C-alpha cells in the first residue's frame, strides 16, 4: 500500500483549507478538501456529458459532440440540449482544473516542497479560459468557443484558423510553435543525456555531473547546468501557452483580417516599398 | 520562497574544468570566458567547443546548403540588395513546379533544390557522426544520438522518401521562411486534411505530452532543488528525499509515480515518438492513404453536423451544368 | 499593426465549427460609403414612338428603344463610365453615328457583355444584375483590373512606386504577394485560371486510397497545383473581403452538399462567368485599344473577382439597377 | 484498383494503427511501468498472521534488477529491498489506514514528516577526480564569489522570528559545478556552527534572512562529523530540517493555511 519509503511523510497538516476533515488518503490519493471538490465537478461534468451524449444520435466516441449555443445567444444561458450542455460542461471542467490545482498546493505543503507544479499547472488553465472565456466574451458570444469533441474540436481549430486566411502566419503561433517545437527538442536532449551519463552501457562507470558539462560543451558549446536544464524547460514548456494566448486573443477582437497581411508593417514601409 | 529556483543569489567562480575524452581532447578549440548574466540563471563558462571532423564536415555541408538557397534567394529579388533584406521571408528555394516524375530536374525548376536538399542531408549525417562520437569519447551512452537519428528521419521522410514513394519531386519542402510554412497548407489540402490524420494525432499528443512532462518534471525538479534534487545522476545511484519527495508528490496527486530515472526515460520516449509517429505518417500518405478525412469517414471516425445553411449541391454535377 | 473591437461577426456554420464573417465596422463603413457613389437611377422616361433603329443612323444593339428611353441610356452610361469627359469621349462632337473613336466601339461591345452578364449569368448576379458603373466606378479604365502578369496597386487609380512598377523585377515577389492576401504562394491564379478555362480548380481526391493508375510519377499532377489553387482560394477571399467559411466547411474543403455554404455554388458560377468575359469579350479588345491599354504582352485589361466586387461579398453591398435600366437585360 | 487496399474493406493504414497501439501499450505497461518500480517496491503494509507465498504480482511488476557500477567503486542494485528500519515517532491519527501520523515528539528532530530524510549513503559526494565535492571556502581556495554579488561572510542570519541567530562564517561550493550550496554560520549563543542550504537563505545585502525555523531551532540543526566535508546522509540531514521548518517552525504552521 505504501511505498518503501512512504510512511514517514504521511503526516497530518498542509492543508488549505478545511484542515483535519478530509486531510487522509484513499489508497495512494490524498483526499483533502480539493480532492473532494474535485470529485464532485468531475461527476457533474461527466454526468452532463452522458446525458447530453445520449440525447445527440452517435455514440461512436470519436463522433459524439457537444458544442456550444448559436452565436445569436450571446454571452447568455442557452437553451440546454442548444449549447445549455456545454456551458454546464465547461463550468464543470474549471472547477474539475482548479480543485486539482489547489489540491496540488495542500500536498506540496505537506512534503514541505516548492509549489511550483501546481504553479506550473495554472498555465494550461489560463489557455483553456483564453479559448473558452476570454475570447468568447472579447467577442460577446458563447458560440465562438470550441466544442466538446475529440474530432469536432480539430474542426474547430480548422476553421478558426482559416477564418484568418493562413493561421500560420500570426506572429503569436509563430512563437507558439517555436516553443512546442524546442520544448520537444530539449526534453529528448535532457532525458537522453540523464540515461546516457547513468546507463553508459556494457559494463562501464556511470559518470558525473562533470561529464553532463563536458558533452554539451563540447557539441554545441555551452552546458546549461543540472538545476537550470530544469528551470529551462519549465519555461519553454510554460510559454508555448503564455505567448500563444496572445496570438488567439489578437484573432477577432484585434485583427479581422488574413494573417499574413499583418506582415503589411514590415512590407509596406514606404522607405522600401 | 526559494530565490534560487528563480535565479542564482551568490555566482561561484573557480578554476576551468575538462573531462578528457577517448580522443580529441586536442580539438577542443577556444577560450572559456564567463559571463555573469549569464551565470545568474545558468552555469556562467561559454565554451570552448570541439572542433572535430564530423564537426568541420557537417560545417562545410551545412553552408554549401545555405549558399545555394541564398543564391536563388537573391535571384529572386533580382540581386537588388534591399528587396533582398526587405522581401527575405517570402523568397524561396522551390522544388520542381513541373511534373518530371522521378526525373532529376533542370536547376531553374527545382535542380537548385534537390542540391541544397543533397547538401543538407549530408549536413545533417556528419552532424549525427558528432552527436555520437562525443558520447562515446566521454564514455556515455548513446541516447541522445538516438533521439536525434528520429528527428532526422522525419525530415528524410518529408524532403525524400514520400516524395520518391509517390513518385514526384514537386512534392518536397521548399526552403525559406514563408515558403516552407505554405506548403504545410499545400500538403494538408492535397491529402485530404491532416487533422483526420490518425499519426498526426499521435504525434501532437506527444508534442502536447512533452509540454506536459517537460513543465511537470522542470518543476517538480525546482520544486525539491531545496533538497539537491538536481543533482539527478547520483539521485538515481543513491535515492535521496529530493526523489522520495517527488515521488510521493505524485503518487498523491494522480496515484501512480516514476522514478527519478524512468521519469527521464518517459520522456525520451515521449520525445522520439512526435518524430516516430510523424514519420509513419508520412509514409502512409499518398503511397497507401489518398484522402484522410475520406478513409476516416470509411471507416466510421469522422464526425458530421446539421446544415445551417442549406446543403449545396455540387453545381459542377448539375444537369446543364458548364465544366 | 492591429485592429480595436469590436468586431462584427455572424455564423455561416453549424454552431460550434466556427464559420463565419469576422468583419472591423470602421472598414465595412468605409467600403459602404464608397459603394454609396453608386448615382440613382435617372427618372423614367415615357416611351414615344419610333424604335431608334427608324430615328438614329448607327445604332445596333439598343435600337429598340424609343429615343426618350435611348438618350437616358447614353446620359447613364455616360454617367458611370466617362462622367469627367462627357459625350464625346466616345462620340464625334458633330457626328453621333461616327465609330471615330476606340471607346465608341468598345462601349458598343460593353453593351453587349453588360446584356450578357444579365442575360445568361443569372446564377451569379441574379436579380442584382450589373451595370457599367460595376466595374467603370465612374472612370473609362476601370480602378481593378488584371493583365497578364501581376501588377500593383492593384487599385489603378494610385501611382505605383518604382518597385511596384511591372519593369521592376525586384518587385515580384512582392506584385505576386500582394495579389495572394500577402502570402507567398509563388503562383497567379489570374492567368492559371481566371484567364481561361484551361486549369483545373480541385485538387483533392474523393475517395480514401489512392487509385491505381493515377497515382505515381508522371500520372501524377503536381504538388504545386495545391499551392496555386490556396493561392487563387486567398485571392478570391481577399476580393470579396471575406475568408475560407464563407464558402466551406474546412473539415473537407472538397466536400459540398452540408459541408459547402449557398454562396460556393454562387461562387462557381462567377469562376465560369469570369472566364466567359475574359475569352469572349475582354480579352479580344487589344483588337481595338491604344497600345496605350495593353499589358507587356499585347493583353487587354480584363478581369477578375475584384473587378466588380472591389472587397465586397456583395459588389456595392448588393444594390441594384437592373429594373431601372432594362436595355442592358435580362435580354428576352 | 487501390494502393492500400488488402482485401474487403481492410487496408494498410488501418492495420498499422493497430500496431501503432500495441507497441505504445507495449512500452508504457510492459517497459516505462516497470522501470517505474526499481524503488519503493514491493509496497509494504501491514502484516499476515498467517502467510506463505511470494505474492505472484510483487515479481510481475517488478523489472529484472540492473547493477549500476559506481565511478569511484562499488556497485548498486536496483530494485532491491530497502526497508525503513529507523524508528519512527508518529502516532496514528486515526484507525483505518486512510489516517495521517502525528508526531509524538519534536518532529525537527525527531525527523518526521516534512522533517524526513532518506537513508542515503554516509559517503561524502566526490568530485570527478576523487575529490570531496561539497566543501567549505576555507578549504575550496580556488574558488570565489563572483565580482558583483553579495559575500554574506560576517552577515547577520536572522531567523523567523526576526531573532539574529547566528552569523554567517563560511559559504560551502560543489566543485563539480561551480554552484554554491549552503552558507554556515556561527550559531548565536552556541558553541557551533549550523549549514543551511541556500535554498532556504533569502540573502540580502546586509543581512541573510532564514524563514523556515525560529532563531531557536538552529541549536538543534543537524551536526556534521568532520567540519569541511559532508555526507550525502548529512546533506539530507540538513535539508530536510529547515525543509521541516515550514509545517512545523511554530503551531499554526500545520493547521488550515486559511
Ligand atoms: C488551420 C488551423 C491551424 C491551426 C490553428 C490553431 C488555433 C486556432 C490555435 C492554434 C494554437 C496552437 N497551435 Mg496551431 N499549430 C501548431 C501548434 C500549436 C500550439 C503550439 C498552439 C497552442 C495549442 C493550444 O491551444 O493548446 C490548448 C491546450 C489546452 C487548452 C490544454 C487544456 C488542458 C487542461 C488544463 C486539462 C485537461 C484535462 C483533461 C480533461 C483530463 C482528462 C482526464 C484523463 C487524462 C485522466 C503546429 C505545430 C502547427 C503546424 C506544424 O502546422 C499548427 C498548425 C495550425 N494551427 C493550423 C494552421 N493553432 C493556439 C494558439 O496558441 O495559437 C495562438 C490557437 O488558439
Ligand atoms: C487550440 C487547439 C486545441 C487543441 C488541439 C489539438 C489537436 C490539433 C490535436 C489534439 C489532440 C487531442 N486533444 Mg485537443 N484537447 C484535449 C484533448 C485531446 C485528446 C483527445 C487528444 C490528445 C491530447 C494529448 O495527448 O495531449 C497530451 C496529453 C497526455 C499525453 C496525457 C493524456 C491526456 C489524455 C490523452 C486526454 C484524453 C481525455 C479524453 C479524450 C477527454 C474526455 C475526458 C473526460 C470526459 C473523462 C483536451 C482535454 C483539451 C482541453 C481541455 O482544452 C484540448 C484542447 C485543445 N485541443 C485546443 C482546443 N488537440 C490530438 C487528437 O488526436 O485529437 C483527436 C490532435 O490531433
Ligand atoms: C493546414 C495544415 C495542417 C497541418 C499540417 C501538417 C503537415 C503537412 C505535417 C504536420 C506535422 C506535424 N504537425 Mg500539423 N499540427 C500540429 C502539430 C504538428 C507536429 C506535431 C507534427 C510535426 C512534427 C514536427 O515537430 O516538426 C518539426 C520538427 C522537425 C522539422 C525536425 C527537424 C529535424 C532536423 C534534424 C533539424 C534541422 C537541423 C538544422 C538546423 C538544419 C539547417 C541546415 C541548413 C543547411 C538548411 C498541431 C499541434 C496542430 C494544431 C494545433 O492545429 C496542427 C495542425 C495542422 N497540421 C493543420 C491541419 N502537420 C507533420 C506530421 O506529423 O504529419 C504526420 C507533417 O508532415
Ligand atoms: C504548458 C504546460 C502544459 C501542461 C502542464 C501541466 N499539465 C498538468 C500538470 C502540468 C504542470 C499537472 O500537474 C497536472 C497533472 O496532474 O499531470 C499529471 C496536469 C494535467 N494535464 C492533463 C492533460 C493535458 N494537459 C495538456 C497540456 C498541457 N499541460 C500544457 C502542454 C493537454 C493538451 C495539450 O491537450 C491535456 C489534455 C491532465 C492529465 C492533468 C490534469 C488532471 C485533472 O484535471 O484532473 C481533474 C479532472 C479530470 C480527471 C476530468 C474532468 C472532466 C471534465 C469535468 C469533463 C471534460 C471537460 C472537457 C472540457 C473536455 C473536452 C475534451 C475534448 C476537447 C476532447
Ligand atoms: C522530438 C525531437 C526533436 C529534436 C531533437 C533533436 N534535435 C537535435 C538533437 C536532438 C535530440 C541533437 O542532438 C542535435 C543537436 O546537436 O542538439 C544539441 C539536434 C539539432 N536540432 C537543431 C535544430 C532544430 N531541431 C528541431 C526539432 C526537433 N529536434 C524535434 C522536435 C527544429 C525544428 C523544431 O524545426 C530545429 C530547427 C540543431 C540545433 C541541432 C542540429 C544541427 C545540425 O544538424 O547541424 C547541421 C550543420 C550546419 C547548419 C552548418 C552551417 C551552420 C553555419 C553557422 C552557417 C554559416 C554560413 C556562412 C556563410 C559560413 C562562413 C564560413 C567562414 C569560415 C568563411
Ligand atoms: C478514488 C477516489 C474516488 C478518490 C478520492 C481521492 C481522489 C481525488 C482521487 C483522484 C481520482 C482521479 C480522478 C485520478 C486521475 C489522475 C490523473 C489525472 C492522472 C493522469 C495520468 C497521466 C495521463 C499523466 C500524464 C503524464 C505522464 C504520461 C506521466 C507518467 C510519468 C510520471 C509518473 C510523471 C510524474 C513525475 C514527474 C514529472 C517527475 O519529474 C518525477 C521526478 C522524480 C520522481 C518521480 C517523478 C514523477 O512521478
Ligand atoms: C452623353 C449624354 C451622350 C450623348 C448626347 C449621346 C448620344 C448618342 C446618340 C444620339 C446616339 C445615336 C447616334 C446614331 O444615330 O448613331 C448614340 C449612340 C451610341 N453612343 Fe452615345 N451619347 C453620349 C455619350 C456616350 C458615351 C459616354 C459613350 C461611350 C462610353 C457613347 C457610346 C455610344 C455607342 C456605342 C452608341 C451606339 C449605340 C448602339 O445601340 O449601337 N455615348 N449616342
Ligand atoms: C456598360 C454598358 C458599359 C460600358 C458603356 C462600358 C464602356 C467601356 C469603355 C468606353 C471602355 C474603353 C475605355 C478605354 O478608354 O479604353 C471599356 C473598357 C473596359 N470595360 Fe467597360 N463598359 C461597360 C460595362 C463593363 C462591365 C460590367 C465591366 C466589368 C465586368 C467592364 C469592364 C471593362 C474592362 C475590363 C475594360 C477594358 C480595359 C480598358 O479599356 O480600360 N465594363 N468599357
Ligand atoms: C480560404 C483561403 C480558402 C481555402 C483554403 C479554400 C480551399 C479550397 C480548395 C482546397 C478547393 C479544392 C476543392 C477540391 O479539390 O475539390 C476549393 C475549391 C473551391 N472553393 Fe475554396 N477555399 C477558400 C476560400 C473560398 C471562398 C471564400 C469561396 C466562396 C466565395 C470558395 C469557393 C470555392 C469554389 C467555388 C471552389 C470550386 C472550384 C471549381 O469547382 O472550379 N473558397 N477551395
Ligand atoms: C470571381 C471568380 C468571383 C467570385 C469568387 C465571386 C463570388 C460571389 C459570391 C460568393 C456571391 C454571392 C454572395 C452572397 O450571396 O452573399 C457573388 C454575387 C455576385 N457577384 Fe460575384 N464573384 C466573382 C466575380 C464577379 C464578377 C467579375 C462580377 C461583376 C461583372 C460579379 C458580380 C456579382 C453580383 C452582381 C453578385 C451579387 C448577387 C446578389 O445576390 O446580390 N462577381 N459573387
Ligand atoms: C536522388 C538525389 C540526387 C538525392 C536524394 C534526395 C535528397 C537526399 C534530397 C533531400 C531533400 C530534403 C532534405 C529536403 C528538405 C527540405 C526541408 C525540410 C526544408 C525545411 C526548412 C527550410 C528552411 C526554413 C529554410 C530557410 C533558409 C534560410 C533562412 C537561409 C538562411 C540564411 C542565413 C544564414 C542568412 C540570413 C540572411 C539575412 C541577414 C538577409
Ligand atoms: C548539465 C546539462 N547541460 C545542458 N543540458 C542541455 Cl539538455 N542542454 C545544454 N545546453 C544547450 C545549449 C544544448 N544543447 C541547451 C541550453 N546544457
Ligand atoms: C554522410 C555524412 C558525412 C560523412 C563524412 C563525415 C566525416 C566523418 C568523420 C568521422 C570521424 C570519426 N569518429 C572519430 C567520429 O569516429
Ligand atoms: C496521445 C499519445 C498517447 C499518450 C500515452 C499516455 C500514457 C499514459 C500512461 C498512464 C498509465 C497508468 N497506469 C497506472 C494505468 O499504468
Ligand atoms: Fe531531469
Amino acid at each position: 500500500a505504501l511505498l518503501s519509503f512512504e510512511r514517514k511523510y504521511r503526516v497530518r497538516g498542509g492543508t488549505l483549507i478545511g484542515g483535519d476533515l478530509f486531510d487522509f488518503w484513499v489508497g495512494p490519493y490524498f483526499v483533502g478538501f480539493f480532492g473532494v471538490s474535485a470529485i464532485f465537478f468531475i461527476f457533474l461534468g461527466v454526468s452532463l456529458i452522458g446525458y447530453a451524449a445520449s440525447q445527440g444520435p452517435t455514440w461512436d466516441p470519436f463522433a459524439i459532440s457537444i458544442n456550444p449555443p448559436d452565436l445569436k445567444y450571446g454571452l447568455g444561458a442557452a437553451p440546454l440540449l442548444e449549447g445549455g450542455f456545454w456551458q454546464a460542461i465547461t463550468v464543470c471542467a474549471l472547477g474539475a482544473f482548479i480543485s486539482w490545482m489547489l489540491r496540488e498546493v495542500e500536498i506540496s505543503r505537506k512534503l514541505g516542497i516548492g509549489w511550483h507544479v501546481p504553479l506550473a499547472f495554472c498555465v494550461p488553465i489560463f489557455m483553456f479560459c483564453v479559448l473558452q472565456v476570454f475570447r468568447p466574451l472579447l467577442l460577446g458570444s458563447w458560440g465562438h468557443a470550441f466544442p466538446y469533441g475529440i474530432l469536432s474540436h480539430l474542426d474547430w481549430v480548422n476553421n478558426f484558423g482559416y477564418q484568418y486566411l493562413n493561421w500560420h502566419y500570426n506572429p503569436g503561433h509563430m512563437s507558439s510553435v517555436s516553443f512546442l517545437f524546442v520544448n520537444a527538442m530539449a526534453l529528448g536532449l535532457h532525458g537522453g543525456l540523464i540515461l546516457s551519463v547513468a546507463n553508459p552501457g556494457d559494463g562501464d562507470k556511470v559518470k558525473t555531473a562533470e561529464h553532463e558539462n563536458q558533452y554539451f560543451r563540447d557539441v554545441v558549446g555551452y552546458s546549461i547546468g543540472a538545476l537550470s536544464i530544469h528551470r529551462l524547460g519549465l519555461f519553454l514548456a510554460s510559454n508555448i501557452f503564455l505567448t500563444g494566448a496572445f496570438g488567439t486573443i489578437a484573432s477577432g477582437p484585434f485583427w479581422t483580417r488574413g494573417w499574413p497581411e499583418w506582415w503589411g508593417w514590415w512590407l509596406d514601409i514606404p522607405f522600401w516599398s | 520562497a526559494d530565490y534560487q529556483t528563480i535565479y542564482t543569489q551568490i555566482q561561484a567562480r573557480g578554476p576551468h574544468i575538462t573531462v578528457s575524452g577517448e580522443w580529441g581532447d586536442n580539438d577542443r578549440v577556444g577560450k572559456p570566458f564567463y559571463s555573469y548574466w549569464l551565470g545568474k540563471i545558468g552555469d556562467a563558462q561559454i565554451g570552448p567547443i570541439y572542433l572535430g571532423a564530423s564537426g568541420i564536415a557537417a560545417f562545410a555541408f551545412g553552408s554549401t546548403a545555405i549558399l545555394i538557397i541564398l543564391f536563388n534567394m537573391a535571384a529572386e529579388v533580382h540581386f537588388d540588395p534591399l528587396q533582398f533584406f526587405r522581401q527575405f521571408f517570402w523568397l524561396g528555394l522551390y522544388p520542381p513546379k513541373a511534373q518530371y516524375g522521378m526525373g532529376i530536374p533542370p536547376l531553374h525548376d527545382g535542380g537548385w533544390w534537390l542540391m541544397a536538399g543533397l547538401f543538407m542531408t549530408l549536413s545533417l549525417g556528419s552532424w549525427w557522426i558528432r552527436v555520437y562520437s562525443r558520447a562515446r569519447a566521454l564514455g556515455l551512452g548513446t541516447h541522445i544520438a538516438w533521439n536525434f537519428a528520429a528527428a532526422i528521419f522525419f525530415v528524410l521522410c518529408i524532403g525524400c522518401i514520400h516524395p520518391t514513394l509517390v513518385g514526384s519531386w514537386s512534392e518536397g519542402v521548399p526552403f525559406g521562411i514563408w515558403p516552407h510554412i505554405d506548403w504545410l497548407t499545400a500538403f494538408s489540402i492535397r491529402y485530404g486534411n491532416f487533422y483526420y490524420c490518425p499519426w498526426h494525432g499521435f504525434s501532437i499528443g506527444f508534442a502536447y505530452g512533452c509540454g506536459l512532462l517537460f513543465a511537470a518534471h522542470g518543476a517538480t525538479i525546482l520544486a525539491v532543488a531545496r533538497f539537491g534534487g538536481d543533482r539527478e545522476i547520483e539521485q538515481i545511484t543513491d535515492r535521496g528525499t529530493a526523489v522520495e519527495r517527488a515521488a510521493l508528490f505524485w503518487r498523491w496527486t494522480i496515484g501512480f509515480n516514476a522514478t527519478i530515472e524512468s521519469v527521464h526515460r518517459w520522456g525520451w520516449f515521449f520525445s522520439l515518438m512526435v518524430m516516430v509517429s510523424a514519420s509513419v505518417g508520412i509514409l502512409l500518405t499518398g503511397t497507401f492513404v489518398d484522402n484522410w478525412y475520406l478513409w476516416c469517414v470509411k471507416h466510421g471516425a469522422a464526425p458530421d453536423y446539421p446544415a445551417y445553411l442549406p446543403a449545396t449541391p455540387d453545381p459542377a454535377s448539375l444537369p446543364g451544368a458548364p465544366k | 499593426c492591429f485592429e480595436p473591437p469590436p468586431a462584427t461577426t455572424t455564423q455561416t456554420g453549424f454552431r460550434g465549427l466556427s464559420m463565419g464573417e469576422v468583419l472591423h465596422p470602421a472598414t465595412v463603413k468605409a467600403k459602404k460609403e464608397r459603394d454609396a457613389q453608386y448615382p440613382p437611377a435617372l427618372a423614367a422616361v415615357k416611351a414615344e414612338g419610333p424604335p431608334v433603329s427608324q430615328v438614329y443612323k448607327n445604332v445596333k444593339v439598343l435600337g429598340n428603344l424609343t429615343e426618350a428611353e435611348f438618350l437616358r441610356t447614353m446620359t447613364a452610361i455616360t454617367e458611370w463610365v466617362s462622367p469627367q469627359e462627357g459625350c464625346t469621349y466616345c462620340h464625334d462632337e458633330n457626328n453621333l453615328a461616327s465609330e471615330a473613336k476606340y471607346p465608341y466601339v468598345v462601349a458598343r461591345r460593353m453593351l453587349e457583355m453588360t446584356r450578357a452578364i444579365n442575360t445568361n449569368w443569372t446564377q451569379h448576379v441574379a436579380q442584382t444584375g450589373v451595370t457599367c458603373y460595376t466595374c467603370h466606378r465612374g472612370t473609362p479604365l476601370p480602378p481593378y483590373v488584371r493583365y497578364l502578369e501581376p501588377t500593383l496597386p492593384l487599385n489603378n487609380r494610385e501611382t505605383p512606386t518604382h518597385v511596384e512598377r511591372v519593369e521592376t523585377r525586384s518587385g515580384y515577389v512582392v506584385r505576386l504577394a500582394k495579389y495572394t492576401a500577402y502570402s507567398a504562394l509563388n503562383y497567379d491564379p489570374f492567368t492559371m485560371f481566371l484567364a481561361n478555362d484551361k486549369r483545373q480548380v480541385r485538387v483533392v481526391p474523393q475517395t480514401a486510397l489512392p487509385l491505381v493508375g493515377v497515382s505515381r510519377g508522371k500520372e501524377r499532377r503536381p504538388l504545386s497545383d495545391a499551392y496555386a489553387t490556396f493561392a487563387l482560394m486567398m485571392s478570391i477571399s481577399d476580393s470579396l473581403g471575406t475568408n475560407c467559411t464563407f464558402c466551406h466547411n474546412a473539415q473537407t474543403f472538397e466536400s459540398w452538399g452540408k459541408k459547402s455554404t449557398p454562396q460556393r455554388a454562387i461562387a462557381w458560377w462567377g469562376i465560369r462567368m469570369v472566364r466567359d468575359l475574359n475569352m469572349n469579350y475582354l480579352a479580344p479588345l487589344n483588337a481595338s485599344l491604344p497600345a496605350s491599354r495593353l499589358g507587356r504582352q499585347g493583353e487587354a485589361p480584363q478581369a477578375d473577382c475584384r473587378t466588380c466586387h472591389q472587397g465586397v461579398t456583395k459588389p456595392l453591398f448588393g444594390a441594384s439597377r437592373l429594373k431601372d435600366y432594362p436595355e442592358l437585360g435580362p435580354i428576352k | 484498383m487501390y494502393h492500400g487496399a488488402l482485401a474487403q474493406h481492410l487496408d494498410i493504414a488501418q492495420l498499422v494503427w493497430y500496431a501503432q497501439w500495441l507497441v505504445i501499450w507495449t512500452v508504457v505497461l510492459l517497459y516505462l511501468r516497470r522501470e517505474d518500480r526499481r524503488e519503493g517496491y514491493p509496497l509494504v503494509e501491514p502484516l499476515g498472521l498467517v502467510k506463505l507465498a511470494p505474492e505472484d504480482g510483487q515479481v510481475y511488476e517488478l523489472p529484472y534488477p540492473k547493477t549500476f557500477v559506481l565511478p569511484h567503486g562499488g556497485t548498486v542494485t536496483v530494485p532491491r529491498r530497502r526497508p525503513e528500519t529507523r524508528e519512527l515517532k508518529l502516532a496514528q491519527t486515526d484507525g483505518f489506514e486512510g489516517a495521517p501520523l502525528q508526531p509524538t515528539g519534536n518532529p525537527l528532530v525527531d525527523a518526521v514528516g516534512p522533517a524526513s530524510y532518506a537513508e542515503r549513503a554516509e559517503v561524502v559526494d566526490a568530485t570527478v577526480d576523487g575529490k570531496a565535492k561539497i566543501v567549505p571556502l576555507r578549504v575550496a581556495t580556488d574558488f570565489s564569489i563572483a565580482e558583483g554579488d553579495v559575500d554574506p561572510r560576517g552577515l547577520p542570519v536572522v531567523a523567523a522570528d526576526g531573532v539574529e541567530a547566528g552569523t554567517v562564517t563560511d559559504l560551502w561550493v560543489d566543485r563539480s559545478e561551480h554552484y554554491f550550496r549552503y552558507l554556515e554560520l556561527s550559531v548565536a549563543g552556541s558553541a557551533r556552527t549550523a549549514l543551511i542550504p541556500l535554498g532556504f537563505c533569502d540573502v540580502k545585502k546586509d543581512k541573510i534572512v532564514v524563514t523556515s525555523i525560529l532563531s531557536e531551532q538552529f541549536a538543534n540543526v543537524p551536526r556534521l562529523q568532520s567540519r569541511d566535508q559532508i555526507t550525502l546522509r548529512e546533506e539530507d540531514k540538513v535539508s530536510a530540517y529547515y525543509a521541516g521548518g515550514l509545517l512545523y517552525a511554530t503551531p499554526e504552521r500545520a493547521e488550515s493555511l486559511l
